[PDB]
RNA sequence: UUACAGACUUAAGCAGUGGAGCAUGUUAUUUAAUUCGAUAAUCCACGACUAACCUUACCAUAUUUUGAAUAUUAUAAUAAUUAAAUUAUUAUAUUACAGGCGUUACAUUGUUGUCUUUAGUUCGUGCUGCAAAGUUUUAGAUUAAGUUCAUAAACGAACAAAACUCCAUAUAUAUAAUUUUAAUUAUAUAUAAUUUUAUAUUAUUUAUUAAUAUAAAGAAAGGAAUUAAGACAAAUCAUAAUGAUCCUUAUAAUAUGGGUAAUAGACGUGCUAUAAUAAAAUGAUAAUAAAAUUAUAUAAAAUAUAUUUAAUUAUAUUUAAUUAA
């Protein structure tokens, strides 16, 4: 169990090495808190045979710790086997760092194989929202795994043709959203980033939608149908763009030089 | 009779499956970028895997133009600007984009790449909703605060004063 | 392919026969599968991934980038071992290398005796176990170059049986005094040479030799009455066999020239009696030999 | 590093670059270079 | 091949120590910054004492920050010589030694590991895994740190005799052009059982219309007869044998003295007699060369041990 | 000191420098200060990729004294631990000190400038000389050039290198539901050349060869990076870091203002100009680019004023879109 190693005095019958291995995650997850117990010293004596480790030095190790330890050793000066001889036993920690990425793509071989195929259960089929009753698109943005200001930023882009308004309020419509309106491509698009949260920013956008519709709708003071609409800020922005707008002359084409199609009995035989 | 390897298995070793696009209603625009190609290609391919189990019609990855940022130093630390060393980083970028998704299943590939995502790869989504024009119950600036309350203070009151 | 429950069932897991029937469903048989030629998504080698190498896989229990456990459920205790041991035999030793379990139980001799045998032919059991080498000379020397003063060491060795074979041999290194000995070691094997020997025991007559500016004089000697000659021609005469021995040098006492010219004197102003006999066509008899004689 | 001995008791950690400059303050009082005492401002 | 495989060539993500993509630019160079002062932290955690007389230095590298969009973990290299308890015994299985007291702060410890007060400093996930190296002459960043913290009683009156000649019997002398020829035949070996596996498994067959169109050649388990991972994956690894080496003192060791070691390979014959193309770390170090430089100061000032390793 | 070779130079050509005004650096001088370097090649728009304050290192005046650090010992305020003591944090105080663009690049780390040469160095074995040493043909040939090749009691190996490479270019595959459109594109992978072939001529060491021309095939024509050694004890202690030495109510720290922008002469580097193979206006279904930039923002169109019908230019008002193929 998870909670095993906080309870000594359930080790008692387990094997030897699971005894240790309970006695080492106490002091790791313990570490400062960690204070000696009874039950866990008369457990780690049962394993005096498993480790060949005399039954009185466990308990002074038990007790003194790392001291303890280079008393029974006798002295503190081991060897410096810092140049010592390569044994072809360990790999460069370049060649390490190669096996780590093969780890990495096993990693995720193992994730496709096995545990995309059961996404597969949560499949549901695609309930379209009708073109014509959802003709409003909000644009959200969303950066992953970070904090971004633009993170609040909402779009709203819709057709113009498309907002169920007669002729002259559709007129007033375009009227009053000066540069929001292209008449070229028709949409009218307006964002907002001025709140904290996407949702507040969307609700504003929808807000000044249903007071722009209002507006355009009651036509019974003005209706703006003597103002043209104004179109120069579309203008401006085609400048700044490239434009292709020429296709290959169609009295040039010649359909009769084009290939024809060979005979090939090999295909035509194959086929039977 | 040898080992049999499952189709799952076997869609390790070929490239990742994509679905049809039925309507082409683009639902989300997921942007990756990162300062090296390698792991963005891989996770971008973990990617398309992911989304075909889950239902998702997806295109990509579309790689968009790299951008390349550039700064040139002097190299010694003192004195001596006539021999100056170069120095570039490239952000490799790749678009997926989703078709054709309801928001629920969507919302499902993005957590799950999310928790296994790839060291030094970023990731930009720009999510799609179509609504209708009127809805139900919908979708003061601190300067301005302090400006009302020193034109409230003694010392701009006693100017005020007509 | 689509296989059947069964199948799949005696092969793989249990835990993977629900990803295995879900893939089946979702991926229609018919599926032309295409390779990719940009991104290599799989390994280079077939892998079903059912099994968790020890080696090629993550640590199960080890923190990385891509561990599932919970930061406080990690069971890597104990920091003290490679958690990841190589895999398969445990090591990389490079085909037609050793490993260098033993080093210090390597021997000169041994080595010259090995080296020689593959160069030469000589039998590696003589060289290692009947000859005995003895520094004769050892000093630094140095050559005045451009850089800078350039110092090398030189040994001069001599190399014998005991029993008539004794070669003398030169060795120079730049890096260290053992280096240029082991090359005069193996040096003065390739000049092994036998000398003839009177009795086993002395030179044939008395021997006045000139090489270069040493004068040799050596006289035969007495049985019993030991080698009484300079140092350089002691160390020699014990390699070579030689027990009884008188001489002097005169004029030039150099070391290194008095060794060279002691071997060519044993082998260039000797005959032995049995040549002189043949070439006269005459009787030679040792007196005191015949005398003891039945 | 100064936070590190109360939230590890445990272990004892050796600051190399703070010790290294108590061993130099040492040796320049032995020398007699150190550095005269401060004037307080009570004076 | 050789950069279309994850175990024949270095991903240029590893090139940097930080592995990081953010959109918000302010937030990556703060996470570049956090990456820097954690990285000093930790060299000053390395250091531990039990008693006055036993002070244990462990040697570690610099860190690897890999940050994805969930998680930050801290990859790094240490190398300890037990000198405490180099026994044949099992007492050292009944006490947590300082370096195991150590390791077992960043993530175990369930009041005041290191990773979650990291975590708040990075506001994300943060795991630490360290990796032991059992030789310092594997990490070219721990040989130098060891040298010039540890070996400066050998080199502060001239480079000892004993201690040149120890670092020039490190490693056996192998042949580079051997090795790097066996895997060249090895790779070939490999490559020319694949294309035997499908001219068979197309020879035999495994709509003929569909027969110009699809590329499907068959089964997994036939175009991949006899590559398994017990003989592909290690065959194919690089920079699995160190080659060379050269070791550099300087400084005030009254006037500066530099003593330079050279021993070995400092090239890649893989690259010459194959297709295979090298890459260049940073577009200016070789990928086989891993170089770094360790300073210290002593009586008379700074000095500096620069190492490099040439691994093939 | 000899000969040869190499560049170095020179020539030719285009545009300049040197002359005028101004910009800028330096010198000199001045100044309370005009901070300090660098200062032949290898300083002089150099450090410096922006000196009104700040920056700042200088000057005047005023002000601070354990100061930004670590530790020790007290005192408290606070929270936990433990049966009121302990431990945590914080503040204050205490003393070792902290701090120093103070001196020393000719004490240093690191970095850089300038140059030379690389078939360069070492190692192994073999061979010659008693030996220190030498390794011999050879002062080889050839190319613009290690360019390519040949050869010798030398033969290998290792690096040094060259190269391999990456870039550019040409082509192929993949990706994009061709409205993020530039598909005439973007970026991953792979391929390609260090070009090849024949033909006549001219030389040769004539052979299984070079120099040329000629026809044929091809998109094929350019770059890069890094170092091997050594010298100038060349620059930097002012990017940061170290030893020694000096300051410690001051050579440390903060504020206000001033200076670094002074001006006789001299020098370097630039800009503008001295008119007709050249300057100035005007050119709206808008002739024709590339590479960059925009969350510590890039700012459209419109309106108003200068200002006149309008345009143009400048600023204001307003703040559309985009945080971006
Ligand atoms: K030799
Ligand atoms: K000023
Ligand atoms: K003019
Ligand atoms: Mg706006
Ligand atoms: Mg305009
Ligand atoms: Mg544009
Ligand atoms: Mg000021
Ligand atoms: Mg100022
Ligand atoms: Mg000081
Ligand atoms: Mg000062
Ligand atoms: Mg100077
Ligand atoms: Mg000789
Ligand atoms: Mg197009
Ligand atoms: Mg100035
Ligand atoms: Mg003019
Ligand atoms: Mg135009
Ligand atoms: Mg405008």
């Amino acid at each position: 169990s998870a909670d095993l190693y906080m309870h000594p005095e359930k080790w008692k019958g387990l094997p030897p090495q699971r005894i240790l291995e309970l006695y080492w995650e106490r002091m790791a997850r313990l570490g400062s808190e960690y204070k000696p117990n009874k039950d866990e010293l008369n457990a780690l004596l049962t394993t005096s045979e498993y480790s060949n480790v005399p039954v009185n030095d466990i308990k002074k190790l038990y007790h003194r710790g790392e001291q303890g330890a280079i008393d029974i050793k006798g002295g503190n000066v081991n060897r410096d086997n810092s140049l010592r001889p390569f044994m072809f036993d360990e790999l460069p920690s370049q060649a390490q760092e190669l096996v780590a990425q093969h780890r990495e793509q096993r990693f995720y071989n193992r994730l496709a194989a096995y545990e995309l195929p059961l996404l597969a259960q949560y499949r549901q089929e695609y309930k379209r929202p009708s073109p014509e009753s959802h003709p409003v698109t909000y644009r959200y943005t969303s950066y992953v795994g970070e904090e971004h200001p633009n993170s609040r930023k909402v779009v709203l882009s819709v057709k113009t043709k498309e907002l169920g308004l007669e002729e002259k309020s559709l007129h007033k419509f375009r009227i009053l959203a000066r540069s929001r309106y292209d008449h070229t491509t028709d949409i009218f698009k307006m964002s907002s980033d001025k709140f904290e949260h996407a949702s507040q920013n969307a609700r504003y956008l929808h807000d000044i939608l249903q007071r722009l519709l209002a507006e355009s709708k009651d036509l019974t003071e003005d209706d703006f149908s003597d103002v043209p609409l104004d179109t120069r800020h579309t203008i401006a922005k085609s400048l700044r763009k490239k434009k292709r707008d020429y296709e290959f002359p169609e009295h040039w084409k010649r359909p009769e030089d084009a290939p024809k199609k060979k005979f090939d009995i090999v295909d035509q035989l194959l086929s039977t | 009779s040898t080992r049999p390897y499952p189709v799952n298995v076997e869609a390790v070793y070929y490239a990742p499956l994509k679905l049809p696009i039925k309507y082409g209603d683009l639902v989300a625009d997921i942007q990756l970028r990162s300062y090296d190609n390698e792991n963005l290609d891989f996770y971008s391919d973990f990617i398309l895997r992911t989304g075909y189990y889950l239902g998702i019609p997806l295109t990509g990855p579309k790689p968009l133009p790299t951008r390349r940022e550039r700064w040139t130093v002097i190299k010694s630390p003192f004195v001596h600007a006539k021999s100056k060393e170069n120095f570039e980083r490239h952000t490799h970028k790749r678009l997926i984009r989703a078709w054709d998704t309801n928001p629920e299943v969507l919302q499902m590939l993005i957590a799950y790449i999310t928790k296994h995502s790839m060291a030094g790869v970023g990731m930009k989504c720009n999510f799609f909703q179509r609504s209708e024009i009127s809805l139900d119950l919908g979708s003061t600036s601190a300067v301005g605060q302090k400006v009302l309350e020193l034109l409230d203070s003694p010392d701009f009151k006693k100017h005020l004063e007509k | 392919q689509h296989y059947d429950e069964s199948l799949l069932s005696r092969y793989y897991p249990e835990s993977l026969l629900k990803s295995i029937k879900l893939a089946q469903q979702t991926i229609p048989e018919d599926t032309k599968f295409r390779v990719s030629r940009n991104v290599e998504f799989a390994p280079p080698y077939l892998d079903d991934f059912t099994k968790i190498h020890p080696f090629w896989d993550y640590k199960p229990g080890m923190p990385h980038l891509h561990a599932q456990e919970e930061n406080n459920n990690f069971s890597i205790f104990r920091w003290d071992q490679v958690q990841q041991p190589l895999p398969g035999e445990g090591n990389i030793l490079p085909p037609g290398v050793s490993l260098p379990n033993d080093g210090g139980r390597k021997s000169k001799s041994a080595d010259v005796a090995a080296g020689l045998h593959k160069q030469t032919g000589v039998d590696p059991d003589y060289i290692t176990r009947k000859l005995t080498m003895k520094p004769l000379v050892m000093k630094r020397v140095s050559n005045q170059t451009g850089k800078g003063k350039i110092a090398s060491f030189y040994a001069l060795v001599v190399v014998g049986d005991k029993n008539g074979m004794v070669g003398l041999g030169e060795g120079k290194s730049r890096e260290e005094m053992s280096k240029a000995i082991f090359k005069a070691h193996w040096d003065a094997v390739r000049n092994l040479k036998e000398i003839p020997r009177y009795e086993n025991r002395t030179i044939y007559g008395d021997i006045d030799f000139r090489y270069h500016g040493v004068k040799l004089h050596l006289r035969s000697a007495k049985p019993g009455f030991g080698l009484r000659v300079n140092h350089v021609i002691f160390e020699i005469c014990e390699c070579a066999g030689i027990k009884d021995l008188s001489g002097k040098v005169y004029k030039s006492r150099n070391d290194m020239n008095i060794a060279k010219g002691t071997i060519e004197a044993f082998t260039k102003a000797q005959k032995t009696l049995d040549e002189v006999a043949l070439g006269r066509g005459k009787k030679l008899v040792d007196v005191r030999k015949v005398y003891y004689s039945s | 590093f100064r936070h590190l001995k109360t939230l590890y008791p445990d272990i004892e950690f050796v600051d190399l670059e703070e010790q290294y400059r108590l061993s130099m303050v040492e040796a320049k009082k032995r020398r007699g270079k150190g550095a005269p005492k401060k004037m307080k401002k009570d004076a | 091949g050789n950069i279309n495989n994850k175990l024949q060539h270095l991903n240029n993500m590893n090139n940097w120590n930080t592995q990081i993509y953010n959109y918000n630019k302010n937030m990556e160079i703060m996470n570049t910054m956090n990456d820097k002062l954690i990285n000093k932290l930790l060299y000053k955690m390395m250091t531990l004492k039990l008693n006055n007389m036993n002070i244990n230095k462990i040697i570690m590298s610099k860190t690897i920050n890999q940050h994805s969009l969930n998680k930050l973990n801290i990859k790094f290299y240490y190398y300890n010589n037990d000198i405490n308890n180099n026994n044949n015994n099992n007492n050292n299985n009944y006490y947590m030694n300082m370096m195991n007291k150590l390791m077992n702060i960043m993530n175990n410890n369930m009041n005041n590991n290191l990773c979650n007060i990291l975590s708040y400093y990075y506001k994300k996930k943060v795991t630490i895994e360290p990796i032991k190296l059992s030789y310092i002459y594997l990490n070219s960043d721990i040989f130098s740190k060891y040298i010039s913290l540890n070996d400066m009683d050998k080199y502060n009156n001239g480079i000892l005799t004993n201690y040149q000649r120890m670092l020039n019997n490190i490693m056996p002398k192998l042949n580079d052009h051997n090795i790097s020829m066996n895997y060249i035949n090895n790779i070939n070996n490999i490559n020319n059982n694949k294309y035997n596996n499908m001219i068979n498994l197309l020879n035999n067959n495994n709509n003929n219309y569909n027969n110009n169109n699809n590329n499907y050649i068959g089964n997994i388990n036939n175009i991949y007869n006899n590559m398994t991972i017990d003989n592909i994956p290690m065959d194919i690894l690089m920079y699995k044998y160190l080659v060379g080496w050269s070791i550099k003192f300087k400084g005030r060791l009254g006037r500066t003295s530099t003593t330079n070691l050279l021993n070995g390979t400092f090239n890649n014959k893989k690259y010459l007699w194959s297709n295979i193309n090298n890459n260049y770390k940073l577009n200016y170090i070789p990928s086989n060369h891993n170089l770094y430089n360790n300073s210290n100061i002593n009586k008379n000032g700074k000095y500096n041990i620069k190492v490099k390793l040439n691994f093939i």
